[PDB]
């Protein structure tokens, strides 16, 4: 069983689901087609929560293809969309990272999300992790049992 | 790779580092109108700063855009919006120079007061000043002295000032590649690209003269009503034949006419509608005008408001050492952050005042899914419109009656419709000849047409002949009237109003005639209807990325400007003002004057 999370905004929620495009969905965590497991969210805005700006939390927004599905990528270069080859940050070159900045006076849309992904995996290996249902013994009468 | 993904990842990031400094500025200018203090001055300078270095870093940058090589609508629009170069052509000493003479005639507006002259010592304010004294007052001399001391202590010290605005004002349109100030004014209102839909800077003006040579007339019929009932209010004062004073009009400009209904009135023996003393008896508070606003539009097919909005908005006077402004505005801070700066009281225009914030309210967050650069209405006006033709729906007395308001024993008569209508006659077509005046005094000027020796000349001449106010005493070209008021001298334009009175006209009857509603136009009511609300939201979720024209078509089916809801709206007052007038003189003369005998 292994257990993903990540923080997002309230409006990227429905985009972590499987079938869903957008910027989240395709350049940060793609999830594949097919995915039997549950997604777990909830509100987390007076925990995580400053004055003047929030500036710990970061993103991937530019990139030049798609993440596949299980995908790591902490890549930290400069993305070009030009012609001239990249020699510093200037015209046609930008950071890939941004900041969130997450304040306590905004919306209901614009606050800070805890998403927990929980994926299931069955191979051919014993099977350790079950899930839970004891009652009472009773003697001296004509009863039904189930010991293990 | 192409230009357009290019320009559009600009666009993409150039919004990403805008929306929270955009955040921060308008979080400084509420913790300054809400607390005045000097750390709020600062803060909110030190915000402005930080804005106008942004504005400057990323101007002069994105100009490796061409707009010949943009094939989308949006992202043209956008890169024009954000190429505008401004006042960064002109050198820095002109800058400067026009910043200083900004400040110092915005410090010379603020600052004024009025002394009496048989005794120096007693010096009045403007607000707890002339502009009570003319609200309440029933002497000639008085009100003349009021004017003139007014308009000669503060009219005679901009005039140079004015004059070197006008021209930096011209030379940076000629520098902008247009031709003055008008054509920067009227740049908004056109539309290009789109076949079928376009608009020029000129068909505005011939469709407003095309309006105003039809409303002339119901003008003519209201002034000479007007006039009959003034003849006999002041008497040996007021010529039967000849023009009006300028001092009675019922405020220093003559822009409303609300003060004139109490000696106006055509039937005094009347009771008239005030709900005032129903919210006291009840003991009601801005906290129920507020809930009944929401439960308002909410019933048309609204959403409703937020916690923040309840939970951070200020409804209440502190009434404290704190102090702050009172004056109604909406504020949109962003990121789902709305919130209203008001002192409400326990009165009836602040009924209408809440149901019009909210309904800005409303619009604000209509195109709130629209990205940075088209978080706007279509037109200027389009908010007010919004806000009026629900205000006025509001302020029905059907609506007052179905609340608990008004006693259900109330007999509907037609003195009481005729009193209405020319009560809301008074303050809707009182203020458009002006307006128009006014607007067109200022593009021949700014055109150049007027020389500098007759611009007072030229302004009486188009006063005696749109409005009809002769001047009581004659002022020479040493005067600087028309630069008195807070718009002129604010750099705001008057078309807006304009447009938004035609605008909420048509939106009234638009949505009257979708609500399937029998019976006279003015006892419309567009409560517990759910295609008109989708009809407009329909409407109110295009924003800035559409043109006006095709906003207005998918309403009322019209490109252009009309007059007929007016007209439609007013036959009734129009046909009663006609059989009163038949037995009386209608025209003014403009030979006449005060100063003749």
């Amino acid at each position: 069983v292994y257990a993903d999370s990540f923080v997002i905004k309230g409006n990227e929620v429905s985009q972590i689901a499987p079938g869903q495009t957008g910027n989240i969905a395709d350049y940060n965590y793609k999830l594949p087609d097919d995915f039997t497991g549950c997604v777990i969210a909830w509100n987390s805005n007076k925990l995580d929560s400053k004055h003047s700006g929030n500036y710990d939390y970061w993103y991937r927004l530019f990139r030049k293809s798609k993440l596949k599905p299980f995908e790591r990528d902490i890549s930290t270069e400069i993305y070009q969309a030009g012609n001239k080859p990249c020699k510093g940050k200037g015209p046609n070159c930008y950071f890939p990272l941004q900041s969130y900045g997450f304040r306590p006076t905004y919306g209901v849309g614009h606050q800070p999300y805890r998403v927990v992904v929980l994926s299931f995996e069955l191979l051919h290996a014993p099977a350790t992790v079950c899930g839970p249902k004891s009652t009472n013994l009773v003697k001296n009468k004509c009863v039904n049992f189930n010991f293990n | 790779s192409t230009i357009e993904e290019q320009a559009k990842t600009f666009l993409d990031k150039f919004n990403h580092e805008a929306e929270d400094l955009f955040y921060q500025s308008s979080l400084a200018s509420w913790n300054y109108n809400t607390n005045i203090t000097e750390e709020n001055v600062q803060n909110m300078n030190n915000a402005g700063d930080k804005w106008s270095a942004f504005l400057k870093e990323q101007s002069t940058l994105a100009q490796m855009y061409p707009l010949q090589e943009i094939q989308n609508l949006t992202v043209k629009l956008q890169l024009q919006a954000l190429q505008q170069n401004g006042s960064s052509v002109l050198s820095e000493d002109k800058s400067k120079r026009l910043n200083t003479i900004l400040n110092t005639m915005s410090t010379i507006y603020s600052t004024g007061k009025v002394c009496n002259p048989d005794n120096p010592q007693e010096c009045l304010l403007l607000e707890p000043g002339l502009n009570e004294i003319m609200a309440n007052s029933l002497d000639y001399n008085e009100r003349l002295w009021a004017w003139e001391s007014w308009r000669s202590e503060v009219g005679k010290q901009l005039r140079p000032l004015y004059e070197e605005y006008v021209v930096l004002k011209n030379e940076m349109a000629r520098a902008n590649h247009y031709e003055d100030y008008g054509d920067y004014w009227r740049g908004d209102y056109e539309v290009n690209g789109v076949d079928g839909y376009d608009y020029s800077r000129g068909q505005l003006i011939e469709d407003v003269e095309h309006t105003f040579e039809e409303i002339k007339p119901l003008y003519e019929h209201l002034h000479a009503y007007v006039r009959a009932k003034l003849m006999n209010a002041y008497p040996s004062y007021i010529s039967p034949i000849g023009c009006l004073p300028a001092h009675l009009l019922g405020d220093m400009w003559g822009r409303f006419w609300t003060n004139l209904y109490s000696l106006t009135v055509p039937f005094g023996q009347k009771p008239n509608i005030d709900v005032t003393d129903a919210m006291v008896d009840q003991a009601w508070d801005a906290q129920r005008i507020f809930k009944e606003a929401e439960k308002f539009f909410v019933s048309v097919g609204l959403p409703n408001m937020t916690q923040g909005f309840w939970e951070n908005s200020m409804l209440t006077d502190p009434g404290n050492v704190q102090k702050a402004v009172c004056h109604p505005t909406a504020w949109d801070l962003g990121k789902g952050d709305f919130r209203i700066l008001m002192c409400t009281k326990v009165t009836m225009d602040d009924f209408l005042t809440a149901h019009h914030e909210m309904g800005h309210i409303q619009y604000d967050m209509a195109y709130a899914a629209q990205p940075f650069l088209l978080r706007n209405g279509a037109n200027e006006g389009f908010h007010e419109a919004v806000g009026e033709i629900m205000s006025l729906s509001a302020a029905t007395p059907k609506h007052l009656k179905s609340i608990g308001l008004l006693s259900p024993d109330f007999q509907e008569d037609n003195e009481t419709e005729i009193n209405f209508l020319l009560k809301q006659a008074l303050t809707i077509v009182g203020t458009l000849p002006f307006t128009y005046m006014l607007e067109k005094w200022r593009w021949m000027v700014f055109k150049g047409e007027i020389p500098k020796d007759q611009w007072m000349k030229k302004w009486w001449e188009m006063k005696r002949e749109i409005v009809g106010v002769v001047e009581p005493v004659p002022h020479d070209e040493t005067y600087c009237d028309p630069a008195s008021l807070f718009h002129v001298s604010n750099d705001y334009s008057f078309i807006r109003y304009y447009t938004r009175t035609l605008y909420q006209f048509q939106f009234q009857e638009a949505l009257c005639q979708a609500a399937k509603h029998e019976g006279p136009l003015h006892k419309c009511d567009i409560s517990n209807s759910t295609e008109a609300g989708q009809k407009l939201f329909n409407m109110l979720r295009l924003g800035k990325s559409e043109p006006w024209t095709l906003a207005l078509e998918n309403v009322v089916g019209a490109k252009n400007m009309n007059v007929r809801p007016l007209l439609n709206y007013f036959e009734p007052l129009f046909t009663w003002l006609k059989d009163q007038n038949k037995n009386s003189f209608v025209g003014w003369s403009t030979d006449w004057s005060p100063y003749a005998d």
